[PDB]
């Protein structure tokens, strides 16, 4: 999964 | 709500302590109640809400994530049938993901994000009412999804248009709004094009904005700025 | 009981999805209703039941030795008065934990160790019951202290005394209720010397039972062997 | 702490 914050 | 007896300042202390602790359902039921004391909430505050709900969330998209693995499996040309079960179970821990989804948006709806004017607020809250939209169309299925997604694309959207009007390029609340729309574009709005292009484009402004900044602030954009470099590496 | 209307076998089938999605509070539950629909239970159930359970006390177990500590350290010469907070989230924490151990000695006396008669159950859920004490124990400081170490240690004997006479020296849980009465004597009993030889000797009586085995036997009983000799590294 | 099982 690509990263988020 | 159950903590309406407690002192302000204890719910924000004891979320720290819970936080210390990796208590994160404790954590995001402090800040709540701290939340529905009725005043705004300062930086570290609203810090500790998101993080506290992050976490929750994110584990239960985790698990959300293997059930839903295990049910699409069991539906394939030649499982045996394992009855009802794997999809009674997804569709209890997705449940109570979209409970606690609704329990943040109905704080930011009451009432964080009306009295939210200053840019760092607003456009805190307005990401994190993009965020609990997109984790509720992660798990859409229904007559509502396509407003559920624009319900995230549009607190998304403000957002952008606020920080990129108030704050600099390196802003680290800019950068991650951005950082989480690009994702939104890639994998809910079916916009792999969108995502990688705001990517870039907000690296290469922020990467153009270092100069101005002190070494703490340094690193925290040159963080953020390394995991929308993560994506799009992991997209072309 | 909420799982009073689920079906025995889909309780034990949504334990182990839980476990897949590592949803510990989840499979606890499960198998709580499960252990409630009164019948015995097989050694895979049995094992469902203690994985999830350890696993929530567990984290509860590390949230209390967190809280603990800075509760300690606020109470040091020095430090500022912080207020009753600290306190009472250690507090907090303490009654969730002494709640969820009361629960699964509630299950072991009502009634899985009555209906206990071949060796495999009876220590099984013997050194459940001496664990569970032990968590008790860990937390407790008042007029009931002793008595609670007291049940531990009773409740760890009598497994010993069946596991010596109905098991060989390698079997997993004999070797698990060793390695943990052991760990009893050195971390509440205040006897280092009775943990050590405990150690010791199991761990010498296993080697020599280790040529009667099967090749996935003896990784198995290897495997908590090697933990016998972590714990001898760390004490000697 | 030690190891338990
Ligand atoms: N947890 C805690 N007790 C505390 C956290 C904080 C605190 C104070 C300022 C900024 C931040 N964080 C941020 O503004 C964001 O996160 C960052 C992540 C990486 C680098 C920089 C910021 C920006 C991006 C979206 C999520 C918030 C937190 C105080 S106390
Ligand atoms: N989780 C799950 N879905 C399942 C676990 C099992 C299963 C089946 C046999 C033995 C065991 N385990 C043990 O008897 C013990 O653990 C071991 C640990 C290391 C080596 C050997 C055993 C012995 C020591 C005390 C705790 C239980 C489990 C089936 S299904």
């Amino acid at each position: 999964f690509p990263a988020t914050v | 709500g159950a903590m309406g007896s407690m002192e302000r300042a204890s719910l924000i202390q004891k979320a720290k302590l819970a936080e210390q602790a990796e208590r994160y359902e404790d954590m995001a039921a402090f800040m709540k109640g701290a939340v529905e004391k009725g005043e705004e909430l300062s930086c570290e505050e609203r810090n500790l809400l998101s993080v506290a709900y992050k976490n929750v969330v994110g584990g239960q998209r985790a698990a959300w994530r293997v059930l839903s693995s295990i049910e699409q499996k069991s539906n394939e040309e030649g499982s045996e049938e394992k009855g009802p079960e794997v999809r009674e179970y997804r569709e209890k821990v997705e449940t109570e993901l979209q409970g606690v989804c609704d329990t943040v948006l109905g704080l930011l709806d009451s009432h964080l994000i009306k009295e939210a004017g200053d840019a760092e607020s607003r456009v805190f809250y307005l990401k994190m009412k993009g965020d609990y939209y997109r984790y509720l169309a992660e798990v859409a299925t229904g007559d509502d999804k396509k407003r559920i997604i624009d319900s995230a694309r549009s607190a998304y959207q403000e957002a952008m248009d606020i920080s990129k009007k108030e704050m600099p390029p390196t802003n680290p609340i800019r950068l991650g709004l951005a950082l989480n729309f690009s994702v939104f574009h890639y994998e809910i709005a079916n916009s792999p094009e969108e995502a990688i292009s705001l990517a870039k484009t907000t690296f290469d402004e922020a990467m153009a904005d270092l100069h101005t900044l002190s070494e703490d602030s340094y690193k925290d954009s040159t963080l953020i700025m390394q995991l929308l470099r993560d994506n799009l590496t992991l997209w072309t």
